[PDB]
RNA sequence: ACGGACCAAGGAGUCUAGCAAAUGUGCAAGUGUAUAUGAUUCUUUAAACAUUUUACGCAUAAUUAAUG
RNA sequence: UUUUAAUUUAUUCAUUGGAAUUUUUCAUGUCGAGUCGUGUUCUUUGAGAUUGGAGCACUAAUACGUGUGAUACAUUUCACA
RNA sequence: GAUGUUAGGAGGGCAAAUCCGCCGAAUUUAAGCAUAUAAUUAAGCGGAAGAAAAGAAAAUAACUAUGAUUCCUUUAGUAACGGCGAGUGAACAAGGACCAGCUCAAACGGUUAAUCCUUCGUUUGGUGCAAACCUUUCGACGGAAUUGUCGUU
């Protein structure tokens, strides 16, 4: 019952015990370089609510993204188009900061590693900070399991890469049934294409 | 429009309980869960903000503590039920 | 445009080629399901490949009078025939935990038909020769002989079919009984004009019932 | 089909039916309906006068499923009946039809025609007109609402 | 450049058919019909030919 | 006034979507059997054939911003 | 030739374990937090006093809740999840 | 934590018609043009499979109610959006194809981690001439794991 206590202390996160880790924490990991591996998880309860579990196959890596948006990758400052589109200063990535957290380290750095889920940890003013759940595919501890190995077999490379973590599930818009949504649901490029592709019979 | 649980529908189209006349059919340890996060974290400090400015007591205090508990959570509800809720422990805590 | 022309509106006006296709191979993926099942159901084992389904009405106020099948019986519908869900799976009932009989009609309906389905199951032995009396509720198992004598008659499936509801549009009355007094326009009439009061009734009976 | 065509007739006359002085230019007036209100306006105005502009509230999900109503007359409520049945109703005098339009797919009846004199009909209809109540009334049947 | 959405296919109506086939069925039944459309039918006895 | 030194071959109102008019055809207050379904149809067969006693499209009623 | 429907053969000895179907009691439990949500900006959408997403600020409740029910708001019912 | 010419393993690149993310125009139309349209397209970057993705309601309806997702006919060029200009444009219900549903989070085993992995040898029988392959479990050792695996729903 030891996690129940933890999410509730955790929910605050504006009392002075949770004020002060925090600010410790984060003093600590922006010094700690950019992408790095955590012995163990510094959030169990969250890692543990989400799909980590302490078999040998798991590790956890902590990553620093940068806030803010990230502005047009247009040269100099200065675009050769319509005013509809010569903004350049407030362009907003539809990626989400946590999604991208995992795309850092889940790309190249743990290429043999598959991503299963990320958690919050900490904030500062110029970074975010995230704690990146992976999965070796490989370890025949979790290759054995009947329960998640489905990550074992090669359907799942970079599900951060192609969307299919839960940060990928809430910028594509997979977080919200019904009306509200209605378009994504088979994808949207794919909804879309289906909406514009016309079909003619052969006999007319 | 609305039906009725009871007192079924009538064969009229529209109306009140319209359509067919078919028949019808019809915590001791979260108390010492927030009893020890209570002990351990305390109040936010729009808690604390919201807490002494109940505690001055006054009708324009009650209207002010409720447009800041709105400002500083959003919606109407959620700023109605922090209000009732600090008032609550207000009294509770005045023993 | 020119003269007397309904205007146009012809949603084309982007890269279409692209999206254009024609269904060339219709009849011919039609007999490629049509020989799929039938490899499915020749190699079941003389089991039929269809699953039951309630009978069940449609939504709204459109097909209000309709019916037709639906995604599975409700576990009250499942328990009066007898059968839990997680066995009564096996034997080619559709179950769903979505569904709640909102109605004793609607619950009536499907019993007997649950039942139907039920007088006719036929179970076989696993363990060669070795037939048992079953689990969960579902029926009894036969033998050799049994089995010898009924794997080869002709399998029904109108009940798995929809099932035929035929209505008497055609009817009549006496003359004498009717109520030749009745005003249905006024009626339906009086009725919209005091919906909104009975709607305010139902609202403070019901802040009355939450006391 | 293409040896019917009008073109195929004038194979060999220069200008290809476009004229010589006009030409067939490429869109000489605009694409689509480009020249509402400035050039073409005369074209709307003449064939289609009430395209500009816009009338009434919105409605911002309509559900016709809800305002769905199919309509029926009452001189084709002797229709729906076979003949055989028709007949043996108009000779006795005590028996009348009853008639269930929803099972036919209508919904409301309306009063438009005429209803053979003394032949009382009994109508379950889900909605009803006034007119058509008043001749089902006059006629000696009655209306019955269902749902 | 020709495509592949040209109307290859054409729709007949059901009853258009049905009174195609029957028409034809008709005209297999007549001699000088048959006769004129190219069978040579001088030696057989009777045109609506039947064998049992 | 512009093109044309000569000859051979190729060379340009077409295809699809949607609407209307015209005419022919079938049925007719109905009409079209859509997707699909079955059938000892299954070089020819990717077409023909059929639809266990209310799918929808258009028409059969219009008018109003709209309760209707 | 691959398998896949029907089809030669079960008999015992043994305790060893487990499972599933149905009667008496408890206990009405748990139910995903910098998350939802709100404000603002940009983008996206048929979505329009904002459809979704994203950036920043604020930052929840605990099932009697909050989330939808296509017009913003207050008080309050109902339905579904 | 650092380090291993420690033991055992993976990632890199090629290939894209379908598929999944990001980034992202303009030509064009509006007979000009700036919102709009082109287009959530072209180009660019990254990532898989034989299909991918979506998928088991924080759904729809308002009815006698339905019951994961996907696709086809239709809703429907409709509701709606739009210098309400040019143009853009769904969703519910309905008819079908197909149809399988499931497990992690807390409870309890604390009169016993009941779990998981590595390595080293033995055997339980087999189809192959062979090579190999399917099955076999006595273990022992070394660990991981109570900062929580499995059993229990």
């Amino acid at each position: 019952g030891a996690y129940k206590y933890i999410q509730e202390i955790w929910k605050k996160k504006q009392s002075d015990a949770m004020h002060f880790l925090l600010r410790v924490r984060t003093w600590e990991y922006r010094q700690l370089p950019v992408v790095h591996r955590v012995s163990k998880p510094s959030r169990p309860d969250k890692a543990r609510r989400l799909g980590y579990k302490a078999i040998q196959g798991f590790v956890i890596y902590r990553v620093r993204v940068r806030r803010g948006d990230r502005k047009k990758r247009v040269k100099k400052g200065i675009v050769h188009g319509k005013p509809k589109h010569q903004g350049v200063h407030k362009q907003k990535s539809t990626r989400n900061l946590k999604s991208v957290a995992e795309g850092k380290v889940g790309k190249s750095i743990c290429g043999n590693l598959r991503v299963l889920n990320s958690y919050w940890v900490g904030q500062d003013a110029v970074y975010k900070y995230y704690e990146v759940i992976l999965v070796d595919p490989n370890h025949n501890a979790v290759r054995n399991n009947p329960k998640i190995n489905w990550i074992c077999n090669p359907v799942h490379k970079h599900r951060e890469l192609r969307g299919l973590t839960s940060a990928g599930k809430k910028y594509r818009g997979l977080r919200v049934k019904g009306h509200l949504s209605a378009k994504s649901r088979p994808s949207i490029r794919a909804n879309w294409k289906r909406r514009q592709l016309i079909k003619l019979r052969k006999c007319r | 429009g609305r039906k009725s649980t009871i007192k079924p529908a009538t064969g009229i189209a529209v109306g009140f309980n319209s359509g067919h006349v078919v028949t019808k059919r019809n915590s001791k340890r979260k108390e010492l869960i927030k009893d020890v996060v209570r002990e351990i974290t305390g109040f936010s400090p729009y808690e604390k903000r919201i807490i002494e400015l109940i505690k001055i007591g006054t009708s324009a205090s009650t209207k002010r503590s409720l447009k800041y508990a709105k400002k500083k959570l959003g919606t109407h509800k959620r700023g109605k039920a922090k209000r009732e809720e600090i008032q609550k422990v207000v009294i509770l805590q005045r023993r | 445009v020119a003269h007397n022309n309904v205007l146009p509106n012809v949603h084309l006006h982007k890269w279409w080629q692209r999206h254009v296709r024609v269904n060339f191979s219709k009849n011919i993926k039609k007999k490629k399901r049509r020989l799929l099942r039938e490899k499915r159901r020749k190699a079941n084992g003389g089991t039929p490949i269809e699953k039951l389904h309630p009978i069940v009405h449609c939504p709204t106020q459109r097909y209000n009078f309709r019916t037709r099948l639906g995604k599975g019986f409700t576990f009250e519908e499942l328990k009066g025939a007898g059968l839990t869900p997680r066995a009564a799976q096996t034997i080619g009932i559709c179950y769903d935990k979505r569904r709640k009989n909102r109605s004793e009609e609607s619950l009536t309906k499907n019993v007997e038909r649950l039942l139907k389905y039920k007088n006719s199951l036929v179970m076989i032995p696993l363990k060669k020769n070795k037939a048992k009396k079953g689990i969960g509720g579902i029926p009894a198992d036969a033998d050799k002989n049994t089995i010898k004598e009924f794997r080869n008659k002709k399998p029904l499936l109108s009940i798995f079919k929809k099932e035929k509801n035929t209505k008497p549009f055609y009817e009549t009355i006496e003359v004498s009984k009717i109520d030749k007094e009745f005003l249905a326009y006024k009626t339906l009439r009086r009725a919209k004009l005091a919906e909104r009061r009975k709607n305010r009734r139902q609202q403070k009976k019901d802040i009355k019932f939450k006391s | 089909a293409t040896r019917f065509k009008k073109n195929r007739k004038k194979r060999g006359h220069v200008s290809a039916g476009h004229g010589r002085v006009g030409k067939h230019r490429k869109h000489p007036g605009g694409r689509g309906k480009a020249g509402g209100l400035h050039h073409m306006r005369i074209n709307f105005d003449k064939y289609h006068p009430g395209y500009f502009g816009k009338v009434g509230m919105r409605h911002l999900n309509l559900l016709k499923n809800r305002t769905y109503c199919p309509t029926i007359n009452v001189d084709k409520l002797w229709g729906l009946l076979p003949e055989e049945k028709k007949k043996e109703f108009s000779e006795n005098k005590d028996i009348a039809p009853v008639i269930d339009v929803t099972r036919k797919g209508y919904f409301k009846v309306l009063g438009n025609g005429k209803l053979k004199h003394n032949q009382p009909i009994v109508v379950k209809a889900r909605y009803f007109s006034s007119v058509a109540e008043k001749k089902i009334k006059a006629v000696g049947g009655q209306c019955i609402l269902v749902a | 450049p020709t495509k592949i959405w040209r109307r290859w296919g054409r729709k007949v109506n059901l009853k258009e058919k049905r009174y195609a086939v029957c028409s034809s069925i008709a005209a297999s039944g007549v001699t000088s019909l048959v006769l004129a459309r190219g069978h040579r039918i001088s030696h057989l006895k009777e045109v609506p030919l039947v064998v049992s």
